[PDB]
């Protein structure tokens, strides 16, 4: 009973509040996609999908004080090895001839420890996810490279990468389980290169209590009163 | 000076528990991984656990997994080992150690002895090993004490309250099938001193608050 | 697990000579961070272990320079350039490249000395013990070298089995010898049914096996 144009109207104030709190390239993108929705039920759905995730990933960057990287400028695995572990990068090509798809894997966040974005403590991140998971039962999956059964060491430091996977989908467990299965092969590859990498993965959905997401509640309200409402109104009308 | 002082050992029944502590001094304890290692009597060294400096990484020997917990209170400069479901094969000396910048064992404590056993604390029976012609060679006579059926370990033997150390051999204790220990302590002395000199062995068994002073005389 | 093989099991060394102890690793100890975590420790008799060398060849602070280490991959050696009396003890190689951290089984360094036959003494049961219904007979092999010795009990010329136990001191720090006790335990009753209690000692420092015996009554 409501035409696309009318829906984008009723959801103008809820959406202005969304673009206001996002990072620039995030607000800027989610704004283009909302004008393709106003000028769109399929094509509109397709754009409202990308806003759902791009907006979540900007609030995720905000919550964790990380940097929002638009997909066009996210690094691949081969890019992180090339820059961060150049002495092994050629060997990172040899062992990836039967699985060259590995080279272009592109997570939401490809971090490395302060010698690809840089983070203070890779271990401090993994513990904050493990803490929330344990305290709120929020499904996460984590993996860590480990050549043979090697021990950590206190007399030398090593470069290391952090691979984060986030997502705003209704099947949370399936996403974390499917994310961890995709990085599993490359994690085993890193073990055989002597490269220390950690893979995190998590997901929220709109049924999660607002006080228990991976983004602050203030950003949950912003997401619910907009991207979600627009989706309800998009199926109804 | 770096120092690690363990406490917490003693007797423990099979299946029982115990908590070992280790006090660190002489270095910024909060910045370094700490370890437990043990040594069963008359045996080699066996690593027990490692804990990182902020407790994020913990490693366990396969033989203590699910029974031992390692932890630390950094503002208190202390390292712990909670031991549970103990077996007789856990009988060992337990040491805390650190690398002070590595995973090698650079600094060790003096160790604390943990005995896991159902034998009751018993003081020794102390019998004399009399000088005779069957213990004489040349001008030298051997005599001694037989310290039998005591438990658990630590016993200290001395002769004439420690004045007599030359020639003294105190043997390692043998764990007997009864669960109790026994040993012998011997000393060689000049044969000319039999009759004139008084030989008395002093057995101290602190776990049973037992002190025994046996005189050894020729038969 | 990483098994570390130490050879030899024991190493007799004369004062002033060199010593080499060998540690073979079941897998490489090269860690992916570039270091090799192979370490050497001395445990003197009665004390807690002491670190000698860490990371293959770094001598620990305060350690005398007669101690050195070399090697790579799976093959490692500890050298004592010139042996001192104090170096008596058991030497351990340890690895911390891999979890579980592991030790070799230890090489006992003994100080070489001239051969010394044991002085062989025997002690009948005390009257105090025979009243408690048991009879221990002690046989003492005092101040001998090298350590190889065979001690057997014979009662009325019948070899005994299952009723005796033996203890041996560490190598004396001053004169470098060993002492050994053997204790034969019979019930007071069993002790009363026999006459001759003998102790037979075999050592390379004796011209022949020595039987030190006594007769009960006397």
């Amino acid at each position: 009973k409501k035409p696309i144009a009318l829906i984008c109207a009723e959801l103008y104030k809820p959406f202005q509040d969304l673009f206001a709190a996002l990072p620039k390239d995030c607000s800027e993108e989610c704004q283009t996609l909302f004008e393709d929705i106003r000028n769109s039920h399929a094509s509109a759905w397709s754009s409202a999908l990308r806003i759902k995730g791009v907006a979540y990933e900007g609030f995720f960057s905000l919550t964790n004080s990380w940097r929002y990287i638009p997909e066009d400028l996210k690094p691949t695995l081969g890019m992180a090895i090339q820059t961060v572990f150049p002495d092994k990068f050629e060997k990172f090509l040899e062992r990836t001839h039967l699985h060259p798809e590995y080279r272009d894997f592109t997570p939401a966040y490809l971090m490395c420890r302060s010698r690809v974005q840089e983070v203070s403590s890779v271990s401090a991140v993994v513990d904050r996810f493990k803490s929330k998971s344990s305290e709120k039962g929020r499904p996460i999956r984590q993996e860590e490279s480990r050549p043979k059964t090697e021990s950590m060491q206190e007399d030398i430091e090593v470069d290391e990468l952090l691979i984060v996977e986030v997502g705003y989908q209704t099947d949370i467990e399936g996403k974390v389980i499917s994310d961890i299965e995709k990085w599993k092969g490359v994690v085993n590859l890193m073990s055989h290169l002597g490269i220390k990498v950690n893979v995190l993965t998590c997901a929220d959905n709109s049924q999660t209590p607002r006080t228990d997401w991976w983004i602050d509640e203030k950003y949950v309200r912003l997401l619910l009163n907009s991207i979600s409402y627009l989706f309800k109104e998009l199926l109804e009308n | 000076e770096v120092k690690l002082e363990e406490s917490g050992g003693g007797l423990v029944r099979p299946g029982g528990s115990r908590k070992l502590s280790c006090a660190a001094s002489g270095f910024t304890f909060s910045s370094y991984g700490m370890q437990w290692v043990r040594q069963a009597p008359e045996k080699g060294l066996e690593w027990v656990a490692y804990i990182s400096s902020g407790s994020r990484t913990i490693y366990y020997a396969d033989t203590v997994k699910g029974r031992f917990t390692i932890s630390r209170d950094n503002p208190k400069n202390t390292l712990f080992l909670q031991m549970t479901s103990l077996r007789s094969e856990d009988t060992a000396m337990y040491y805390c150690a650190t690398g002070y910048g590595g995973t090698w064992f650079a600094y060790w404590g003096q160790g604390t002895l943990v005995t896991v056993s159902a034998a009751s604390t018993k003081g020794p029976s102390v019998f004399p090993l009399a000088p005779s012609s069957k213990s004489t060679s040349g001008g030298t006579a051997a005599l001694g004490c037989l310290v039998k059926d005591y438990f658990p370990e630590p016993v200290t033997v001395s002769w004439n309250s420690g004045a007599l150390t030359s020639g003294v051999h105190t043997f390692p204790a043998v764990l007997q099938s009864s669960g109790l220990y026994s040993l012998s302590s011997v000393v060689t002395v000049p044969s000319s001193s039999l009759g004139t000199q008084t030989y008395i062995c002093n057995v101290n068994h602190k776990p049973s608050n037992t002190k025994v002073d046996k005189k050894v005389e020729p038969k | 697990q990483i098994v570390l093989s130490q050879s030899p099991l024991s190493l007799p060394v004369s004062l002033g000579d060199q010593a080499s102890i060998s540690c073979r690793s079941s897998q490489s100890l090269l860690h992916s961070n570039g270091n090799t975590y192979l370490h050497w420790y001395l445990q003197k008799p009665g004390q807690s272990p002491k670190l000698l060398i860490y990371k293959v060849s770094n001598r620990f602070s305060g350690v005398p320079d007669r101690f050195s280490g070399s090697g790579s991959g799976t093959d490692f050696t500890l050298k004592i350039s010139r042996v001192e009396a104090e170096d008596l003890g058991v030497y351990f190689c340890s690895q911390s490249t891999h979890v579980p951290y592991t030790f070799g089984g230890g090489t006992k360094l003994e100080i070489k000395r001239t051969v010394a036959a044991p002085s062989v003494f025997i002690f009948p049961p005390s009257d105090e013990q025979l009243k408690s219904g048991t009879a221990s007979v002690v046989c003492l092999l005092n101040n001998f070298y090298p350590r190889e010795a065979k001690v057997q009990w014979k009662v009325d010329n019948a070899l005994q089995s299952g009723n005796s136990q033996e203890s041996v001191t560490e190598q004396d720090s001053k004169d470098s010898t060993y002492s050994l006790s053997s204790t034969l335990t019979l019930s007071k009753a069993d002790y009363e049914k026999h006459k001759v209690y003998a102790c037979e000692v075999t050592h390379q420092g004796l011209s022949s096996p020595v039987t030190k015996s006594f007769n009960r009554g006397e």
